[PDB]
Order: C-alpha cells, then structure tokens, then sequence
C-alpha cells in the first residue's frame, strides 16, 4: 500500500536551493508545458540549438560547423521522418509533445532576453521539433553515429 | 555507465534498492543531463533525462524505478558498394539509386547564406554516402518505423505494475540501451534492450565492419522480439547489473551463457575491470542497507594494480636505475585505491597506458587472459616484466613531463573545476578498475586536469514505504550564462555528500525557493 498520491489543483513550479523544478500539473499536458517551460529555462540556449539541427537547418542557422550534421540528417531524411513520426502519435501524447514545446516557447517570450541571440532565430519550436530531436538522439547519434558510416571514427 | 538492482532478500530492510549511474561527457550538449519532478492527479516521476528530451529516462517513484547503460545494440549496417553503369552491382545485376534533388542553407561568415544543392541518393539497403577515400557506402537502420519511443518511455515509468512495464517494453520502440528496473513490490529486471535485425548468418564483429553491398544475402528485414534478447528477473543471486560490459555476467551465479543466443547481438570481449568490480561488489554483500549501497557505489579500486603489480615491482627492483627502483618502493607501498592523497596513482595511470594502451583496454600484456570461466578474476600478470619494466621507465619520464614528479599527490593534480569552484578530486579511469568514475583530461601547464566524462546524474533509491533516495550532479542542474545553478554541487560530489531527493509534497514545500504559477490549454 503506497503513500496516498498527491493530487495537484492548480499548476506551479516549485524549485529548490539547486534550481530543480518540483512540476505540479492538474493534467498530463500541464506537467509536459510545465516540464518544458522549466528546461527552457535552465537549458534553453542549447535545447534551441539541438533543435535547431534536427530540423536539417544548423548549417543554415550556424554555419560550416553545422554543415556536416546538416547532410547527415538531410540524407537519411530525419526531418521528414520526425514530422511522419510525430503525425503517428496518439492523440492524447501528440498532446503532450505540443504541449512541451508551447511551454519552452512561452519561456522564450517571456524572458526575450535570456535567449541567446544566435538560437532566437529557431522560435518557435513544434511538437514534431522534440520528436525530431529524439529520433536524432536515438537512431543518428547513438544507433548510428556519422562517424561510423563515414569511417571517420 | 553503472548500473545495480537489488532485491529484498539481499538487504537488511526487504526493499529493493536501485541505482542510476549514467556516464557521459560534461560537455556535449545532447549529452547534458537534467534534473526534475512530475506531479499530476494521475501520475508522478522524478529523475534526470537529456534537455530536449520530454519524458525522464532515468527515473522513479514512489512505487518503480529503472536506470539505462550503453549496450552498443547493433541496429544498424554499413554496406561497401560496388559502382557499376550508373548504379551498383547487387545479386549480380546493375540495380538504380533512389534519388531526390534537395536543396539548403548554408550560413556565411557576414550573417548572410547561400544555397547549396544536395542529392540524396538510396540502395535497398539505405542512404548513400562516400567517404573520403572514395568509398561507398550504404546505410541500414533498423526501426525506422517505430515512431513511439518517446511514449514508451513515458508508459514504462509510469507502468501500475511490472506486467504494464513488461508490456510497454516489448513494444521494441526503443532501439537500444541495457535497461534495469525495481519496484517496491520487490520485483528486480534487466533487460539487454534494442532493435536487433535478424540475421542467419555472421558474428557481431561481421555485422560491426563494412558489410557486402552486392548480395541479398545479407540486407536484414526482420527485427528481434523482446523475447528473443538476454533478460534476467528476480534472479538466484539477488541482484542484477551492468557496466556497459556484455550481458554475460548480468547476476551471480549466471542465468544463461553466450550459446543461449544469436552470435550477433553481443560481443564476447573481456569484460572491463569496472565490470568486474561490479559483480564483485555485488555478490561478496549481502544484508544491505541503502547507506551501505551508497558506500559501495564510491569503490574507486586501482584493479589493474592489483592484476599487474605483484610481477611488475620484484621485475623493477632489478633495474640499477635508482629512479626505477624509487617508483617501484612508491608502488609497492601504494593501497591501491584512487584516493585525493595517493603520490602513486598517477605513476601508475602512466604505467598503464603503456602496458595497456590509451584507453587501458589493451589485453597483449596480460599472462593469464581473460576468461568467461573466471569472469571476475582474469586477465592477470604481466607476460613479459622485462618489457614491462621498460615501459616504467618511459612511464617515470611520462609523469615528470605531465605532473612535474612522479609522486605528486592524485588529487592535486586532479581537480574538479566549474567557474569558480576549485575542489579534489578522487576516483578515476573505468577501465583500471574504478567503479565511480572520473575519466580525468590530458593536463595543462600546471598539470592540472579534471574531467571530460563519467559521474554525472547519481542517485540510490530504496523502495520502502514511502521510497528514500539521494542523490548529486555534477554539473549541476544549469548551463544557461551566468546561472547559480552550474557549479552548486560540484564540492558536494567531492566530499560524496548527497541530496535527499524530495518527492512528497510536504518535503518539497518545506525546500522550496522559486514558485513559478502557471496555465495551460
């Protein structure tokens, strides 16, 4: 028999003294918004940049140092991909995804100026953006690396 | 990447005991690690995850918990082409490329982009790339259409029982990881997790290098069920584990051996030293508490020391170099265990990287080799101490130019440094036998080095009634510019003084000084 669960009637982050986030939702979708909004907050410059790269964009956003990563993704299609993936969820989870990003777009516009200049240009963020991010994670960064098909190490 | 299930009948107070113990670079930004708390009316999950990521993979509650190491599952082939007549040479016919015509952005030093064409050409088996001496190579990843590991992920750490987590497991939606779990209701599992394809023929070596891009014979289809994978449950031994060593040594005494299974979805290579710790920090305990777990998972054992010194010392007290013979007497005099204040461990590490290679996992200068019937206690010796004693020598040299002297203290040389928080270090490299790791960096000028991997996100969880758990990150639970919260933990983790992790509502009202309200729809 375990302890009585809490059930939360309104949403609230609280944070503690090491700026981690106790998010309360009255819904699955208000704790995923919450949960965004608070990796917006503490990780948001480089979650918009990753992003950013997962839509086959970082060469366009950043440059040569993003080119590679950009044909990598371009040519096994993850873009596509993510956006076919993220047509395929369920409803009620394609609803958590959507929203997780609105709570990390709703940080950004709240405090404009505490984005990094350079990753503003990547607002706003979509529910296929995280699901894209993941499939890039999972299949192209750990399953299979560039470096393992370009035989670079 | 550690991990340790253990279950009631092996700790003092009958409830499972877990560990999450992920290892990665503290600066890759994917890599990142964060830190947070789920509450809604129907559920709640805590633990860390990487940013960008919406659900928490290494997390727990107050009824289940699971942690994940780096299994290396082989989803994925490379295929060498052979170009012919505009196409490739495959069953001995020219077969066409798929091609689309793309076309991107490309951002130029003045902030303005040009465009770049780009054609995206497909075998059957995928992709086509050309690597830069020319070859050509296709590529094959598995699970292409399994687009909810995201939802996987979220239903298994939220499963009301270990059936639901089994179910939501075998969906394969997740196409790699070792993963382990633990609730309260006494249940322990590890599962070697992936998308395996299906092969009839060739070892994992095989399937690892360029495979023939000419023959049907080898593009795959099929795909492994979770039946079909090395999986162990409440075992005979009372725990299981994993330290990204193959999944032979799961628990004590062992459940299935290699022949159970496809030559293919593991290797069969010699289990590192930090592997073996594992095992044996597990099965020589028994009656434990949380705080002894704890205490356990800080072993920072220099193995290897005590593979190689007992051959390595008698050999260098031959040599007429005094300086060979003084390493030698600060060897021989060393406890052996990374410790802030050993004047041997760097020598040592330097040693090593000799006798073993850069990664120590170098096997050549074993006499004994490594053996899966003595799993824990080989590879041993030193083959050759003549050459052995040589590669001291150069070591000496090695340890001058790196540290300034061959008995400067670990920890002074070994510094954990975030802004500016400047603590010692302890603890070290996996692969010599470290359970807690700290993959330490070349030095600098000073000979300071601190480190590019290992403990990031730590936690022990006890699932009684309600659950205890603590934990530390590293890095903190921040890296956006100028945020309090990056190096806040760091001088903690060097004294290993964890955090109580706050799930109850009472707990987290009690410590918290930032309230964000907000809605949604």
């Amino acid at each position: 028999a375990p302890i009585a669960a809490y059930k939360p009637r309104s949403n609230e982050i609280l944070w503690d003294g090491y700026g981690v986030p106790h998010i309360y939702g009255v819904d699955a979708p208000s704790a995923f918004y919450g949960y965004g909004w608070a990796q917006a907050r503490s990780h948001g410059d480089n979650i918009l940049r990753l992003y950013g790269e997962a839509r086959g964009k970082g060469a366009e956003y950043w440059g040569p140092d993003y080119e590679q990563t950009t044909v990598w993704l371009l040519t096994n299609g993850v873009p596509e991909r993510a956006q076919q993936w993220y047509a395929q969820q369920s409803p009620d989870f394609r609803a958590n995804l959507d929203a997780f990003a609105a709570g990390i777009n709703a940080y950004a516009q709240q405090n404009p100026d505490d984005i990094s200049p350079d990753v503003r240009q990547v607002l706003p963020v979509s529910g296929a953006d995280v699901v894209a991010h993941a499939h890039r994670l999972m299949n192209f960064l750990y399953v299979a690396s560039p470096g393992r098909t370009l035989g670079e190490g | 990447s550690n991990s340790w299930a253990v279950a009631p009948g092996k700790t003092a107070n009958g409830n499972a005991l877990l560990l999450q113990n992920p290892h990665l670079s503290w600066t890759t930004d994917y890599f990142t690690y964060y830190e947070a708390h789920l509450v809604t009316p129907d559920f709640e999950i805590y633990g860390a995850t990487q940013i960008g990521l919406p659900v928490i993979r290494f997390a727990f509650n107050q009824r289940m918990g699971i942690t994940n190491t780096v299994n290396g599952m082989v989803g994925a082939t490379n295929y060498r082409l052979t170009l012919q007549d505009g196409g490739y040479l495959y069953d001995g016919q020219v077969r066409p490329f798929e091609r689309p015509q793309a076309s991107y952005r490309l951002r130029q030093a003045d902030g303005t982009t040009v465009d770049k064409p780009l054609e995206i050409r497909s075998s059957v088996h995928g992709p086509v790339f050309e690597r830069a001496d020319g070859t050509a190579v296709a590529v094959r990843v598995a699970g292409l259409d399994r687009p909810g590991m995201l939802e996987q992920y979220f239903d298994m750490i939220t499963a009301d029982s270990f059936d639901d987590y089994e179910a939501a497991l075998a969906r394969m939606q997740v196409p790699t990881f070792n993963i382990v779990y633990a609730d309260r209701e006494g249940t322990i599992n590890y599962s070697f997790n992936g998308v395996a394809p299906k092969r009839a023929e060739g070892d994992i070596a095989f399937w690892q290098g360029l495979v023939p891009g000419d023959s049907s014979r080898y593009l795959w289809t099929e795909t492994h069920p979770l039946d079909d994978l090395p999986r162990v449950t409440n075992p005979p031994g009372g725990f299981v584990q994993n330290s990204n060593d193959p999944p032979w040594t799961p628990t004590w005494p062992v459940t299935y051996t290699p022949k159970d299974f496809p030559s293919y979805l593991a290797p069969q290579t010699p289990h590192s030293l930090r592997a073996q710790q594992s095992v044996r920090l597990m099965s020589e305990n028994d009656d434990l508490t949380l705080e002894r777990f704890m205490a356990l998972q800080l072993s920072h054992r220099a193995v290897m020391a005590d593979r190689t010194l007992p051959d390595l010392i008698p050999a260098a007290l031959i040599d007429p170099d005094p300086e060979v013979q003084a390493a030698a007497r600060l060897l021989a005099a060393w406890d052996r265990e990374f410790t802030s204040d050993s004047r041997a461990a760097l020598l040592f590490e330097e040693w090593a990287r000799l006798f073993a290679g850069q990664n120590f996992a170098g096997q050549a200068g074993f006499a004994t080799p490594w053996s899966l019937d003595k799993p824990v206690s080989t590879p041993y010796g030193v083959r050759d101490p003549k050459a052995a004693v040589d590669q001291l020598r150069t070591a000496i040299a090695n340890t001058k130019r790196k540290y300034g002297a061959i008995d400067r203290p670990f920890g002074d040389a070994s510094r954990m440094i975030l802004n500016d928080v400047n603590v010692p270090g302890a603890a070290g490299y996996g692969n010599l036998g470290s359970f807690r790791v700290f993959t330490w960096s070349d030095p600098d000028e000073n000979g300071v080095r601190t480190p590019v991997h290992g403990e990031t996100w730590v936690a022990m969880i006890e699932f009684s009634t309600p659950v205890r758990a603590y934990g530390l990150m590293s890095y903190g639970n921040s890296r956006q510019p100028g945020t309090t919260h990056y190096s806040d933990q760091i001088e903690r983790v060097s004294r290993a003084d964890f955090r109580e992790l706050l799930l109850r509502r009472e707990q987290v009202e009690a410590a918290v000084q930032e309230r964000t309200p907000f809605n949604f729809k």
